[PDB]
């Protein structure tokens, strides 16, 4: 959870290191790359925690079928 | 309920009867059409030439089969008929003998207007033809005895369920 | 895909190994009181035991919802707040603050407590809103109650 | 005026350019699109 | 599909005995043409739509005079019947479909149907009108070919004025205005002033698509000629005439055309 | 007593499947005579067409045949379920067909003007014609199958 | 009981529905296919892919009729209403949606084919227009298999 | 007792009377787009969006019947009828809003498709267009969302 | 005990009156605006204030929903048949109210698309038209509000 | 007992024939307009006049649909049979004749568009008109009032 | 009993009748009087003779429809089912004539609106059709009057 957390933001800086190692090349065209990885990253995370808050304490439980 | 039991309590005799004449009516009704259908043909065509006579009567002669068949078909349906004795009005016999006739006598009428309809559009079509060209006139007559056979299938139908009548 | 826990129309082996366990139930059917009791939240994707389940149905599609309507606030809010950048970038006159402001807030506001109210529930645990109940406070246009 | 197209970024421009243009330098909702598209468009096709 | 059968079944058997027989000379022709479909007499209306087609062109000549007792000569009952200069006009506005709105489209009489362009403004107008109203008439596969005919008039009308009718005030806006896909897209050959023009508009419907070809023939004729001599090459559709549907108008239009040979013909 | 509706299934399979089948055969008859007034060999061999509608009657009468071999009396109680499984088995196929004639009478008609016109174009023609009569052939299937349900 | 009486009904209308759909497709697909191949033979193969994807909705139909027709087995299970009224509302709208797939895509695909010579892009444009159809009759037929899953139950 | 037959008549409606608007829709873009792409190929792609905006109703559509579908549960609860009620308008309401969406969709699919020759500066104002009718789609999604979510609070 | 079954009732089919009448009119709405954007691009953008004015009556037409199903309440006091059939009958009323002014627009919309398009001087009487007969609408579900605001036995 | 119905029915069925006159009215009226706004935007201003009528004929029936609806109170007395017959009587009648005048003055107005585009001289004759459609309106508001009163009565 | 049931039915039905007739003779004679102006506007004034003699209906049915409520009062003296259905007999004969003699008017008033714009000499003479229907509509109403009378033969 919380671990987890930390862990999408720590994925993000070492793609955030790779995307300055590659895109040195070009200042503004290195801001761009940021703006991209930046949101990549939050839609990742954002969708991870819809996914995990979902079946975190469920309120109902799941019968199966026969 | 009490319209449910009504509607049960309808008397199968009046069914049945319904049944049979309206076999013979549906049969002489589609037979007529066919052949009015063939007869404006032929009569456009005799006024076209009069050389084509033999070859369009055999048109009516199927047409009025349809009516022969269902003259049949009633014939045989009205021999079917029992006394309708009073005790058995209601038996399970009498009105299973009442549905089979009725249905029987509704599926020969459907079957006798339908191959009706279909040779008097056949034979009109034909007629038309046989006068653009008198070589086409084989094919043509054939494919109306092909189209004809619907009115047998019904007859024989018909004759198959007619066995069901079982009226004490 | 990987988020979902569903490889080519059928699950798989989570990060962790059975999100829910059936509470008791060694032979008692599935429906139960007890039903399922959860040792800890499966982190890689959805649990697997709800995909295969008859509960599938109303758990997922309330998932769906949630997350569904949490993706459009969030992209409607990127939308307002881009309002902004595209003012300032092109210079355009206090129009910007005389009406992106209260066109970027008065959405915001309105979906705010729907979006609040459902990660209230999420985090909350508050069974007593559910999928239904969190509308059904909405509704009320009225005060009191 | 039309901003500067990259080899990959050329294709999602064109796709978002089919709504209209902007100014000289104008805003370019290409920009947050060209990943916002894949951001959304995964999800209604989720299966590993 | 029934009502073939009920009613008008004789006659459409008539009707195609007479045509699969059909193939002074070309007037001794016409004549009897005309005597068989007079003596034919729901499908009354498409009969009186069927004469009224060539009984607009009768009146038109009629409403000359200026050696206008030379008419009775031409008084072929196909098209010139009797019942089908302001003040005749007026009188013959009746018995005919185009007529009444001819009446106000043409009120101007002589001024606006002037003998050396402007009368065959009129007449275009009115088969214009002759052919809504036929048109109205729907229910049967006949409107395709109605719609064929009045566009094929209506492009040979454009050509005609983008050729050298322009000159005479037929512009752009006449060639819909006066001159008569065509009900819906006839803006295309407003702008079609040549010939490798008017081939590009017909190439915007790829079955009028190399009707046009050279444009050597057929196109080469002013009035109505450019493309109705595109439907006459293609009337071969008509000679189809598929069994239960009106094919009287298919008939009839099938003799003008074999008159038209004939007449053509002459002395060889 | 339900034998009323087991009785009325069968005789409804073969009228619904009849009233199809002649409105098929008409239309295709109608086409080949304008076919034959020019083209002689032609009309000859795109007979088959109508021949292939007047098959969809024969489909419809075996079907009705079986529904009346089992609607007897006093071999088995023909309970309710029977009287119901009869007269939906009977439905299916007399619906069934008529549709499906329909599809060939208004195929077929256009067929003969087509192979009248273009003669390369008769193996298109059957083709279709022959994926749409697989309709009937369909609707055949269901209908012993329906009618297999009258065990209990 | 009487649950009988309403779940073949239902089973049976399902088929029916769906040939007559497929029927009113095939006709309108093979008019504009002869209309098309009367100028152009070579683009006659190409013009009938639309006839067979109007005539899976046929086979469609038939898949569901004979699994409601399984569904139903008193010597298995007592049928109580609920089953019977379950089966008949599967049937009725898998039926339906048939019927009206089939003929929406027999008025694209003669539309297609009557536009089929105009244009060889015509090839890809109707194959789109009658794939976009039949998902509508995948949707109903998924639909219809649900609902007569959920007929089984019947407490 | 017949609470359940109401319910899945709902459920059947919806699903078919979606499934009738979709297929109208969709028969209406692709007649359209048969006549305008048989000039220009850009029809072909570009003004495909119609033939999937009217497969978006058929497909809420869907989702709409499969909720209502699972709402139903004998063994969990003893429906009364007001959920059988309930389910049924919520199932007509679902139903008719996508057959008028579907309606509505297909005739100005027809016309942009017919428009689409024209100077394409209108392609914006047909999009518009397409989304506004299309709102009703989601209005009828959220009135039948509402519906079945106050359908099983019966006493 | 069937109350229920008819306030329901009464809601979807308000719901289902008042989306036919809104596409009813959007489509005719469409059709014009199409045309105009054919014939005049410049005026396609501002000509679509019928087309806009039509998913007003749907949005009422929700609303009016939204409020029966809030109505219906069968915890909060028994359903006796008379709050039931005055919530249906307050239903019907809304959903033929907007479904009336649906057709209205609708046949307004279609003449002033041409009337803009032949001069946009007539865009004052358009809109003038299209209030007028929007006014129908809210009257309409005025009354609709009014009759379900009497479910108190 | 079942009187509320009869009540709520007749109060609606009001509403509905009243809405229904008014939307045709305004229909015709606008289509009689749409020449005028062209030909003669001068008298398109003062052209509004029947589309005035008919919201004012609407306004009227929705009045006496408000007032028959606020003629129910059960809680202060009990509505006997008679009553709700009376008030849905009075309701049928006033929407009727609201529905019969609207079309009434919507044909009026659409005629006299176009008469006075030909000619100014004819806004009199055209005024005169539409008082003299707009007199029954007032006539049948009257007697739904004389009716709603008399439907208290009852005992 | 369950006389306004029939009684009050009737009477809102006599004036709904009536006004229905009046609107479409009025409506008629507009559209024609119109015309006639457009023609000439001398003889829109002199024309509204037979608008105005059409709008006597209107007074007829509203006679009717008061009288006939005033004789539906239960606190006076008890109705049967015979006072209820002789008056709802009379409403609806009133207004049946009315509606006729309207449909009557109407059309002998659009006839002559041209009548009198050819020819002046036959202008005031072609009034006797009107005087007619008048006279028509006056029996029917006296005969409404005369069933009504007997609203108190009862016992």
């Amino acid at each position: 959870f919380l671990v987890t957390t930390l862990v999408f933001l720590v994925i993000g800086i070492i793609a955030s290191l790779c995307t300055r190692i590659c895109c040195n090349r070009g200042p503004s065209t290195n801001l761009l790359h940021l703006t991209l990885v930046i949101t990549a990253t939050v839609s990742c995370w954002m969708m991870w925690a819809i996914v995990y808050l979902a079946q975190m304490k469920p309120l109902i439980v799941p019968i199966l079928s026969e | 309920s009490s319209w449910s039991r009504a509607l049960v309590k309808i008397s199968p005799y009046t069914f049945s009867a319904i049944g049979i004449a309206v076999a013979i009516g549906v049969s002489v009704l589609g037979a007529a059409w066919g052949i009015y259908i063939t007869g404006s043909s032929l009569i456009g065509a005799a006024i076209k030439a009069p050389r084509i006579t033999s070859k369009n009567l055999i048109s009516v002669i199927f047409c009025e089969a349809v009516a022969i068949y269902g003259v049949i078909v009633a014939i045989i349906l009205q021999t079917k008929l029992e006394s309708v004795p009073a005790s058995q009005i209601y038996a399970p016999e009498s009105l299973r003998a009442g549905y089979a006739i009725f249905a029987s006598g509704i599926i020969v009428g459907f079957a006798n207007l339908v191959c009706g309809l279909c040779v008097g559009i056949i034979g009109s079509s034909c007629a038309l033809s046989d006068a653009q060209n008198s070589s086409l006139f084989v094919k043509i007559l054939v494919i109306e005895i092909f189209g004809s056979a619907l009115g047998l299938f019904g007859v024989i139908v018909g004759i198959i369920m007619s066995a069901q009548a079982s009226w004490p | 895909g990987l988020i979902y826990n569903e490889f080519f129309s059928v699950p798989f082996e989570i990060f962790s190994h059975s999100a829910y366990a059936c509470r008791d139930l060694s032979c008692s059917e599935a429906t139960t009181v007890g039903l399922i009791k959860v040792r800890d939240t499966y982190p890689f994707g959805v649990d697997p035991v709800w995909h295969g389940s008859r509960s599938e149905l109303p758990f997922l599609n309330s998932l769906k919802m949630k997350m569904s309507i949490l993706l459009g606030v969030a992209q409607m809010n990127l939308g307002i707040i881009l309002s902004y950048f595209n003012a300032t970038f092109f210079r355009i006159g206090v129009n910007i603050w005389c009406q992106f402001i209260p066109q970027i807030i008065f959405l915001n506001s309105l979906f705010g407590y729907l979006s609040l109210l459902i990660i209230l529930k999420w985090i909350t645990g508050s069974q007593a809103d559910l999928y239904h109940v969190m509308i059904y406070m909405f509704l009320s246009p009225t005060d009191e109650l | 005026t039309y901003f500067r197209t990259n080899k990959f970024t050329s294709a999602f421009q064109e796709i978002v350019d089919a709504y209209g243009v902007a100014k000289y330098r104008e805003a370019n909702p290409g920009v947050f699109t060209i990943v916002t598209f894949p951001f959304l468009f995964a999800v209604m096709f989720g299966d590993w | 599909a029934m009502t073939f059968n009920i009613h008008g079944g004789y006659l459409e058997a008539i009707v195609r005995g007479y045509r699969a027989g059909l193939l002074t000379i070309v007037e001794k022709c016409t004549l009897k043409l005309v005597d068989e479909y007079k003596h034919m007499l729901p499908l009354s209306t498409f009969l009186e739509y069927i004469t009224y087609g060539h009984m607009i062109d009768n009146v038109v000549l009629i409403v000359t005079g200026r050696d206008v007792q030379e008419l009775l000569e031409k008084c072929h009952p196909l098209g010139m019947f009797d019942s089908i200069m302001r003040e005749l006009y007026r009188l013959v506005l009746v018995d005919t479909p185009l007529a009444p709105y001819f009446s106000e489209c043409i009120t101007s009489e002589d001024l606006d149907d002037m003998n050396i362009e402007i009368m065959r403004n009129t007449l275009y107008k009115a088969y214009l009108e002759d052919f809504y109203k036929f048109c109205q008439k729907l229910g049967g596969a006949t409107a395709e070919i109605m719609s064929d005919l009045l566009a094929f008039e209506a492009d040979r009308r454009a050509v005609n004025i983008t050729i050298n009718s322009i000159g005479t005030e037929l512009t752009r806006d006449d060639r819909r205005k006066l001159y008569s896909l065509y009900p819906y897209g006839h803006e295309e050959l407003a702008v079609c002033e040549d010939i490798d023009q008017v081939r590009g508009v017909m190439e915007k419907y790829p079955p009028y698509q190399s009707i046009f070809s050279k444009l050597s023939y057929g196109e080469s004729q002013m009035l109505d000629k450019a493309f109705y001599e595109e439907e006459v090459k293609r009337l071969c559709l008509a000679f189809e005439q598929q069994f239960h549907y009106g094919v009287f108008f298919a008939y009839m239009r099938l003799r003008e055309q074999e008159i038209r040979n004939l007449m053509w013909i002459s002395e060889c | 007593t339900a034998p009323f509706f087991g009785f009325l299934g069968a005789a409804a399979a073969l009228v619904f499947s009849c009233m199809g089948a002649a409105y098929g055969t008409a239309k295709s008859g109608v086409g080949v005579a304008s076919m034959g007034v020019m083209r002689p060999e032609l009309v000859m061999k795109s007979i088959v067409p109508v021949v292939m509608a007047g098959v969809l009657g024969i489909y419809g009468l075996i079907i009705a045949v079986i529904i009346s071999t089992g609607i007897n009396p006093k071999a088995k109680s023909y309970y309710l379920f029977d009287g119901y499984a009869h007269l939906s088995s009977g439905l299916a196929c007399g619906l069934a067909g008529l549709s499906a004639g329909m599809a060939i009478g208004i195929v077929g008609d256009a067929g003969v003007r087509a192979n009248a016109q273009q003669p390369k174009l008769f193996v298109g023609m059957i083709l279709i014609l022959i994926f749409a009569e697989a309709l009937a052939l369909y609707g055949l299937i269901v209908g012993i199958i329906l009618s297999s349900r009258a065990g209990q």
